[PDB]
């Protein structure tokens, strides 16, 4: 029986955006959030500007 | 009338023939059906790779 799962080599194209919000004291500074996040890549993006 | 050699007569057997052969002497391999790293590889995800 094959166990072994179907393996094959795959190509993530996304856009890590990352958006900080920065409180800046008087002597000091200080993240206040971070907001991560993954955007995909579009197809239109992929093929005519990536590839 | 004259000296013969033994093989010169047909020679009746008296005994027995019982045939014993000792067993082979055999070596077992390393055989796994799955081997840990096999199995390993079976699960989708492995939490520390990722």
């Amino acid at each position: 029986e094959n166990i072994a799962p179907y393996k094959f080599k795959a190509t993530m194209y996304y856009k890590d955006v990352t958006v900080s919000q920065v409180w800046f004291g008087h002597r000091y500074s200080q993240f206040m959030g971070i907001f991560e996040d993954r955007a995909p890549v579009p197809f239109e993006e992929v093929i005519d500007k990536i590839n | 009338s004259h000296q013969l050699s033994r093989a010169d007569i047909t020679t009746v057997s008296t005994f027995i023939d019982l045939n014993i052969t000792m067993l082979e002497d055999h070596e077992f391999v390393p055989l796994e059906v799955y081997t840990r790293h096999e199995i390993k590889d079976s699960g989708l995800l492995d939490y520390t790779e990722v």
